[PDB]
């Protein structure tokens, strides 16, 4: 009975360890632009200042 | 795309169009004639100039080096229009910018000289000033009557020419 209880406790702690180590990898994971900056306006392409604009500026 | 300096110095280079581009008939028109005939060279050479800005658009980085064939294209047809109006309505067109050489090229100056020209080019060269973007039930402002901004001094020649346009019934 006591070994079954400790099986539950030690597996709970290993669930805790493999929770947190994964969450640390979830921290340092490369974030997409949609999460990092504004969700809409998915491009970072500025295309700003459009009054005296010249055809051919995009590349 | 930028104003000049503290002490800028002008400079030129006596060189030539090197190898491949043939010579063109380059526009030797000063500002007042081309400003007067701007609508007509925009009317006849519309899709040519539209192609010009399209090709300058799609050539990102190439840009200037790409569309030399087209810079050859779009200038020549405008030269054709101004030579045709040199043959066509040279008195009245010249008179329109004889008026428009005053008034700091403000187009508000020369309405009575303008409407004399509008019949003329539409008669012989059969072109027409049209303002795009103007949605209907809106008067084009060089067609309207009793303008608010009446000009300072109409020239003495085209007012008499306007009276004679009435007496001949050309208007």
């Amino acid at each position: 009975d006591i070994l079954n209880e400790e099986a539950k406790i030690v597996q709970a702690l290993n669930n805790q360890r493999e929770l947190t180590i994964k969450m640390h990898e979830l921290k340092r994971e490369e974030k997409d632009y949609a999460h990092s900056y504004s969700p809409l306006f998915s491009d970072p392409v500025p295309q700003g200042g459009s009054i005296g604009k010249a055809p051919g500026s995009s590349r | 795309p930028r104003e000049a300096a503290a002490h800028w110095v002008p400079f030129e280079d006596k060189a030539n169009m090197p190898d491949n581009v043939p010579d063109v008939v380059e526009v030797g028109a000063t500002s007042a004639p081309l400003l007067s005939a701007s609508y007509f060279i925009g009317a006849k050479c519309k899709p040519y100039n539209d192609d010009f800005m399209l090709c300058r658009e799609e050539s990102q980085g190439s840009g200037a080096i790409d569309c030399l064939k087209e810079g050859r294209r779009v200038t020549r047809c405008a030269v054709s229009v101004i030579e045709d109006i040199n043959k066509s309505c040279l008195d009245e067109f010249r008179l329109h910018w004889q008026c428009l050489e005053q008034n700091n090229h403000q187009l508000s100056g020369c309405r009575k000289a303008e409407a004399l020209l509008n019949k003329c080019v539409f008669t012989k060269l059969n072109l027409e000033k049209k303002i795009p973007g103007l949605r209907p039930d809106e008067e084009p402002v060089f067609l309207k009557k009793d303008p608010w901004i009446k000009p300072a001094v109409d020239d003495f020649k085209s007012v008499r020419a306007y009276a004679e346009a009435k007496k001949n019934g050309t208007l």
